């Protein structure tokens, strides 16, 4: 059985920032 | 010439962490001598005339090196990192020493030789250059990829053209070409096989 | 004679201060090495030794004008040589710091299995452009043949003022060694041989 | 001025060519693999101008007109040829940047002018192998198989704790903590500078002339037979 | 009891027994070697340059301490006169002498035998330079006067 | 709630200068700090020398302690000790409570010396671990095109190695390799439960790659996003991720990521892996676009921080649920860093919430500032059962 709590593909999340940009 | 003299000791005090109140001094001290030389580039032209101020080689020179400067402290404000140093190769009008020795014949000739045979000396580098060329494509050809070691791959390698140019040229000199030759037998195999 | 004079000189001083305890110890160091120049004694005596040693001397003296603009070219390459190098020949020991403040304290060594704890410095090349004399230096190295490879792969690595090096950074800055090469170590030396 | 705008753009291809280990190639090596067959198309071209205005054996008498021939025919065979021994033959296409030799008589002339005075210079070169040959008898008839041996730890992996020659006791250097030198170990540079046999002598002393590592060499002598007698074979063999 | 392992050289020289039958590799190496045999005096120049720059390596840079991974090893060092004209030679063809010069200025650690506890000097960028400049002169003058 | 409070006043001093950091840095018999030399009294319920005045600071051996990051980490996070005390006072038999932020440090309580070389990292342990991110359905991609041959193959080998080393057995994970041709490393076919026996079996089959061919990214992509899409067999039905492991390449292929995931569902974590000079614009503009980030990897020394780092990614919506996304979870029965037998950990996340009553910042505001975790020893669990 596995964990019944999933946090993911949410609507405010800013992933504006990788590491290319940066560097 | 002392105008030239002081431009050389003033380009010749650069150095790694100098005090601020040097490298504005020197920036400033470039614009003036700049512009002095400017003016006695005009100056000298207006009273001998366009054909010729342009008929001694040397004075050529000088305008090829004042363009130059120019062009470097144009360049030098618009994006500001490093510089090319042409306003260093004001230098070189130091030579004017020997003309008030008796070596001054002996070396104008040496010159005047190497200008008059211009074409072959142009043509002997190119002939070098060529030969440069085909032995980097030969050794692109042999050992282009195949430097890919366990460890670190060499810097000295042969997969692209400039890599295999300065393998080529470096050869040429002589220098560790030894190991260049070692790698290059561990591409092919070994002491077993590729030697 | 005069020679003679230095060492005998030389020589008394040394024995006058040898009846004593060690008073400059570096004075007396030098004093000793100066006992050298004995067999510089047996020019003068033996003819042939004299005259080969002035058909030396007059060979120097016969190119002393080639050697002047040779040092003059050699001067004004190092200027543009510290334009150009100066202060970016610093690294860290390990290569993933890039600047003096992230050098500090320990990294992990993964040579030889064994991954070992070693302190982080920043550290300065060997062969630099710091000031015109250890680029007249490292010019000098250079133009001999020895190592010169390596202070082209730290040239060809140099990023920026203070910042760590960054492998393949400014590949056309190689143009400058190459014509080095082909002014120096081949031109320049070629002309000294046949003057 | 159209046969030299071929051959000048045939360089710049081989120019931007990159090599790729183990099959890999980029999408420009293909692009570029593409352009081959029209400049092939233009060789030949221009070779069949030239044979049916100069005919055959006097268009193949002069060298560059053969060096000519063999490129186009070798690039006419890559082309037609679907074998993999095709390496000795798209090594050929390397002689490329040659053809504007031929193409500019100047530096024909020029080449002329410098390789004539190269022929006086090919009995110093038989000379020069001559010593080498020699030298490397010597070498041969004293190190033999001389730097097979290292201080090997315990025999647990065969594995050398430091890549010097050895010599059990003698004058010869020897092995420090716990350490024993066993029999057989590639050698110094990976078992390419020895004197196993003639032609490991003669590149070792080819090797030496040039004087480009030789003092590693006489070290690893010095190292594995004792710095008694190694100098007068180094110094004449460097001098000479 | 006795090592002899010299005679093979003998064998190894009918080499030169053949050397005779070439007409043009016999007239110009004979000519150069009876060039070399009638200066000598040069020879002696550069074999005094040598010796004095020995010396003076000896006085110096004589006790640097002997480590590995460096240039002042068990194989080339100022400790004796025959390891000081090895190190000579080696710079005069030139392996490492910019490593050489390096591995004693001024900071080296000193050898557990000696006096001083820090000995080395930066005379030994002097010294390098000249002795590579006055070594290239001679060893060049000699050459054209042949 | 403690470490939140406390790390929501900070001022973030630049220099410490004038005012040194006070703290006991274990692992010990420089300017900015002055240590503690403690009493170290001998304790039962313990196996070593045990001190109830303050709490020991662990900082791994790569990272410099006195650096900024670090110096203002041991400021605001003396605040704990007195929320340490108070929970032992409420709990005379309480083991070792710890604070490992996100910096690297880890303050623990009570104080103890640290146990050759240090390579324990307090971000690759398991209870660090399910704390900072859901469980996750990794998917390893890697190129074994003839380009990666040499230095960086054997670098890709450890980054895979070392990256399977951070799952856990509530994570599925597989791993493929494609050159032209996309297939599996192994005989799995599908995800597994990325338990012992798995991962072992995976590192085995990952060292036995050979590099050959030409990289073809479209076949590629194409079989991890498949695999992904599989619902026949068991999985975690969270965060799905593509890693993917290469050096560098001139497509980036939108058809492939407009066709499978259209509607971002899967992030992509692009590795830069090698000293090269190939082009590096598509392997981070996958990342970018598809919520992942981009690392590179240019050495051994490397392989550790970056093959960890990706769980900074996974905890954004984490931190942006909430206190709804705050629970206490308990790990597998592992052994004990410091030498104290079969132990469970609970764990809790702790968010950076400085200037959120204006919610104006929110851009730092995404990660979270370390874990805490509490050590419950199975002896405990033995003495409850008689
Ligand atoms: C070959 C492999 C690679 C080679 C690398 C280096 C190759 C070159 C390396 C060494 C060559 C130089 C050797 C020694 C150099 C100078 C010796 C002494 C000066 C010397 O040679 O005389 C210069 C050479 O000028 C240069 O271009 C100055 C030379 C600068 C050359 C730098 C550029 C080199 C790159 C070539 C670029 C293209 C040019 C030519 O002499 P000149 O023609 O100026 O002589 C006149 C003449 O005496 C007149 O009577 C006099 O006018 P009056 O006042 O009416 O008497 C003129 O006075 P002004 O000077 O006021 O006009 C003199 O200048
Ligand atoms: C929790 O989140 C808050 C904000 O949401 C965060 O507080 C912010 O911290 C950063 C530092 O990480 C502060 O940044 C200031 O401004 C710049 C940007 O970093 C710095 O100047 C240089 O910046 C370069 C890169 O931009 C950097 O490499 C360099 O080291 C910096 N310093 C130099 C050159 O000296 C400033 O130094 C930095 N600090 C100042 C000005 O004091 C933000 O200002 C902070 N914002 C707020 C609102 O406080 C906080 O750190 C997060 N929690 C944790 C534990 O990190
Ligand atoms: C145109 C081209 C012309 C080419 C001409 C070439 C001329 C130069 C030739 C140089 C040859 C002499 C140098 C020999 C190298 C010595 C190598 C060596 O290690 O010898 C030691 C050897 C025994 O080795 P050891 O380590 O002592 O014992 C353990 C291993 N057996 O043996 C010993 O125990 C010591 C014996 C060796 C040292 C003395 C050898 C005689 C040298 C006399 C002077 C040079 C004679 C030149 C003869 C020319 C023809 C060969
Ligand atoms: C005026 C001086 C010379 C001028 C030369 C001019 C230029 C010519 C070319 C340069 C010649 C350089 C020759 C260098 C030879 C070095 C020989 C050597 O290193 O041999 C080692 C060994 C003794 O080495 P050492 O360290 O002194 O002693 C160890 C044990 N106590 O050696 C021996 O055992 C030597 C055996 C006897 C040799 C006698 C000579
Ligand atoms: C991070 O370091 C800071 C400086 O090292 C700490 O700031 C210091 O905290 C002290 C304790 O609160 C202050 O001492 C007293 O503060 C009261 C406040 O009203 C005043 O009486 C005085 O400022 C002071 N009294 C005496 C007798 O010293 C310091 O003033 C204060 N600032 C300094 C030392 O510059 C932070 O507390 C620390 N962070 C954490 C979380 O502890
Ligand atoms: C062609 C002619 C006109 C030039 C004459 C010689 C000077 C211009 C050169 C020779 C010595 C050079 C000096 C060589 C050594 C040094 C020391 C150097 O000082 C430092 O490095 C201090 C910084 C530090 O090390 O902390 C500054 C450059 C300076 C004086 C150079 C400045 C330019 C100098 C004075
Ligand atoms: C007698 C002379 C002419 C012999 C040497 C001929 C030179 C013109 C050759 C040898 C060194 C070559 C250089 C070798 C290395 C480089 C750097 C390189 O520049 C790049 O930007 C490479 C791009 C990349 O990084 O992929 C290619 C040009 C350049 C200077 C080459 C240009 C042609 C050079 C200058
Ligand atoms: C399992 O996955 C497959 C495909 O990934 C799903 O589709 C079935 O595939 C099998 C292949 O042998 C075939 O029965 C049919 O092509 C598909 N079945 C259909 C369309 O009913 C499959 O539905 C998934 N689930 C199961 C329980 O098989
Ligand atoms: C002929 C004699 C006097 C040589 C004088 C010309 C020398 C100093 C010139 C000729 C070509 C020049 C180079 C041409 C191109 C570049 C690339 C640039 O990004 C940095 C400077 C650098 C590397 C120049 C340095 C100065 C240079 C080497
Ligand atoms: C006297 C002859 C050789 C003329 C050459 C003089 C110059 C080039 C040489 C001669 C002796 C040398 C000095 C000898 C010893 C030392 C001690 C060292 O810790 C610093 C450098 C210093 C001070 C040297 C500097 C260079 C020096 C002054
Ligand atoms: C292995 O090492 C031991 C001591 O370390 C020593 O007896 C010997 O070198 C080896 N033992 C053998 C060969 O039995
Ligand atoms: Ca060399
Ligand atoms: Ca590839």
């Amino acid at each position: 059985k596995g964990p019944d709590v999933c946090f993911d593909n949410n609507v405010l999340e800013d992933y504006t920032d990788c590491g290319g940009v940066s560097g | 010439l002392c105008v030239v003299a002081l431009n050389t000791l003033c380009v010749a005090m650069v150095h790694y962490n100098q005090p601020r109140r040097l490298t504005t001094t020197l920036y400033f001290a470039e614009f003036v001598f700049l512009g002095l030389f400017l003016t006695e580039m005009s100056l000298k032209m207006y009273g001998l005339g366009p054909r010729s101020y342009f008929r001694s080689s040397f004075n050529c020179f000088d305008f090829g090196v004042i363009v130059g400067s120019v062009f470097e402290v144009v360049w030098a404000a618009i994006k500001p990192g490093s510089s090319f140093g042409i306003s260093v190769l004001r230098a070189l009008r130091l030579l004017r020493i020997f003309k008030v020795t008796k070596y001054w014949s002996s070396l104008r000739n040496l010159v005047v030789s190497l200008l008059n045979s211009m074409k072959s000396i142009i043509s002997l580098l190119f002939l070098l250059f060529l030969f440069i060329v085909v032995f980097a494509l030969l050794g692109m050809q042999l050992f282009g990829g195949q430097f890919n070691f366990q460890d670190e791959t060499p810097t000295t390698n042969f997969d692209t053209f400039p890599a295999a140019i300065l393998t080529v040229f470096q050869i040429l000199t002589g220098e560790d070409w030894n190991a260049v030759m070692y790698h290059g037998i561990e591409s092919q195999g070994g002491v077993s096989k590729g030697m | 004679n005069i020679l003679d004079f230095i060492v005998v000189s030389g020589a008394l001083v040394a024995f006058a201060f040898s009846g004593s305890k060690g008073k400059d110890i570096n004075t007396i160091k030098s004093l000793r090495v100066l006992r050298v120049l004995r067999p510089l004694k047996t020019i003068k005596r033996l003819p042939k030794l004299k005259a080969v040693f002035d058909c030396v001397v007059n060979s120097l003296k016969n190119v002393l004008n080639i050697l002047i603009v040779y040092m003059l070219f050699m001067f004004i390459f190092a200027v543009i040589a510290v334009q150009l190098f100066k202060g970016k020949f610093f690294y860290c020991t390990d290569e993933s710091k890039e600047l003096e403040r992230d050098c500090r304290g320990q990294y992990l060594d993964y040579e030889k299995e064994e991954v070992e704890a070693q302190p982080r410095q920043w550290k300065k090349y060997d062969f630099h452009y710091d000031n015109v004399l250890w680029a007249l230096l490292t010019l000098f190295t250079v133009s001999t043949g020895e190592g010169w490879p390596m202070v082209l792969k730290h040239s060809v690595d140099a990023t920026y003022e203070e910042q760590g090096p960054s492998p393949g950074y400014r590949m056309e800055l190689s143009i400058f060694y190459v014509v080095y090469f082909v002014v120096f170590p081949f031109f320049f030396v070629n002309i000294f041989v046949a003057l | 001025y159209m046969i030299l705008a071929t051959i000048i753009a045939n360089c710049i291809v081989l120019a931007l060519e990159q090599h790729l280990p183990d099959g890999d190639k980029t999408p420009m090596s293909e692009r570029l693999d593409d352009t081959e067959p029209y400049f092939i198309g233009i060789f030949c071209f221009e070779a069949g101008i030239k044979i049916i205005a100069l005919g055959f054996v006097s268009y193949l008498r002069n060298g560059w007109n053969v060096m000519d021939f063999v490129v186009v025919l070798t690039g006419i065979l890559a082309t037609a040829g679907t074998d993999f021994d095709l390496r000795t033959l798209r090594a050929v296409r390397v002689l490329r940047p040659l053809k504007l030799v031929s193409g500019i008589p100047s530096l024909q002339v020029v080449l002329k002018s410098i390789m004539k005075a190269m022929v006086p210079l090919l009995q110093i070169g038989l000379l020069l192998f001559f010593a080498i040959l020699m030298f490397a008898i010597i070498g041969l008839e004293f190190y033999m198989g001389k730097f097979h041996k290292a201080c090997f730890p315990n025999s647990t992996d065969a594995e050398p704790v430091g890549d010097f020659p050895c010599g059990k006791e003698a004058p010869a250097r020897l092995c420090e903590g716990d350490t024993e030198c066993r029999e057989y170990w590639p050698g110094p540079n990976f078992g390419i500078t020895n004197f196993d046999n003639i032609l490991f002598a003669i590149l070792t002393v080819f090797q030496c002339i040039t004087m480009e590592g030789w003092t590693d060499i006489l070290y690893n002598t010095n190292d594995a037979a004792g710095n008694t007698w190694n100098w007068l074979y180094f110094i004449p063999l460097i001098i000479i | 009891f006795i090592n002899l392992s010299f005679l093979r050289l003998f064998r190894a020289a009918r080499l030169i027994k053949l050397l005779r039958q070439g007409y043009t590799i016999r007239i110009l190496l004979w000519t150069f070697v009876q060039s070399f045999k009638a200066l000598p005096y040069v020879c002696l120049l550069i074999a005094m340059l040598f010796f004095i720059y020995a010396i003076i390596g000896m006085q110096v840079f004589g006790n640097i301490a002997l480590d590995d991974d460096t240039s002042i090893n068990r194989h080339n060092n100022f400790r004796t006169f025959l390891q000081a004209l090895m190190l000579l030679f080696r710079s005069a063809t030139g392996e490492a002498w910019h490593e050489i010069m390096l591995s004693c200025l001024s900071n080296q650690a000193c050898d557990e035998q000696a006096n001083a506890t820090e000995c080395g000097s930066d005379f030994a960028y002097f010294y390098f330079v000249s002795f590579i400049f006055l070594c290239s002169f001679l060893m060049l003058n000699l050459f054209v006067a042949v | 709630l403690e470490a939140e409070k406390v790390q929501a006043a900070h001022q973030w001093r630049e220099d410490f200068a004038s005012n040194e950091v006070v703290y006991y840095n274990a692992k010990d018999d420089e300017p900015g700090s002055q240590r503690i030399k403690p009493v170290f009294i001998e304790d039962a319920n313990f196996g070593r020398q045990i001190s109830y005045q303050h709490a020991a600071v662990h900082i791994p051996t790569d990272i410099y302690e006195g650096s900024t990051i670090v110096l203002n980490e041991l400021n605001w996070t003396s605040a704990l000790d007195e929320v340490f005390k108070k929970n032992r006072e409420e709990d005379p038999s309480l083991l070792w409570q710890v604070f490992g932020s996100a910096t690297g440090l880890a303050r623990y309580y009570p104080a103890s010396p640290w146990v050759k070389i240090d390579l324990y990292d307090v971000r690759r342990r398991p209870w660090y671990i399910q704390g900072a991110a859901s469980p996750k359905d990794m998917l390893i991609l890697v190129d074994v095109s003839g380009s990666v041959s040499g230095l960086t193959l054997k670098l890709i080998r450890t980054s895979v190695s070392e990256m399977l080393e951070t799952l856990s057995d509530d994570d599925f994970v597989n791993v493929a390799s494609f050159n032209s041709n996309a297939q599996d490393v192994s005989c799995f076919q599908h995800l597994v439960q990325a338990n012992v026996r798995n991962k072992k079996v995976l590192k085995d089959a990952v060292n036995n790659i050979t590099a050959k061919g030409i990289t073809d990214y479209k076949k590629g992509f194409s079989f991890a996003f498949e695999q992904l899409l599989n619902y026949n067999v068991s999985r975690a039905n969270c965060n799905k991720i593509i890693m993917l492991f290469t050096d560098g390449g001139e497509e980036r292929a939108q058809e492939i990521f407009n066709k499978y995931n259209k509607d971002k569902k899967v992030r992509v974590f692009t590795f830069s892996v090698g000293q090269h000079n190939y082009d590096r614009g598509p392997i981070q503009w996958m990342a970018c676009e598809n919520k992942g980030y981009y690392y590179e990897i240019p050495s051994i020394g490397a392989i550790r921080i970056n093959t960890q780092e990706y769980l900074d990614v996974l905890g954004r919506p984490m931190v942006l649920a909430g206190d709804k996304a705050k629970q206490v979870q308990w790990t597998n029965v592992y052994l004990d860093a410091l030498e104290l037998g079969l132990v469970i950990t609970g764990t809790l996340p702790v968010f950076n919430i400085t200037g959120q009553f204006e919610n104006k910042t929110n851009l730092k505001n995404q990660l979270i500032l370390g874990v805490m975790g509490v050590d419950v020893s199975l002896e405990d669990i033995k003495r409850l059962t008689p």
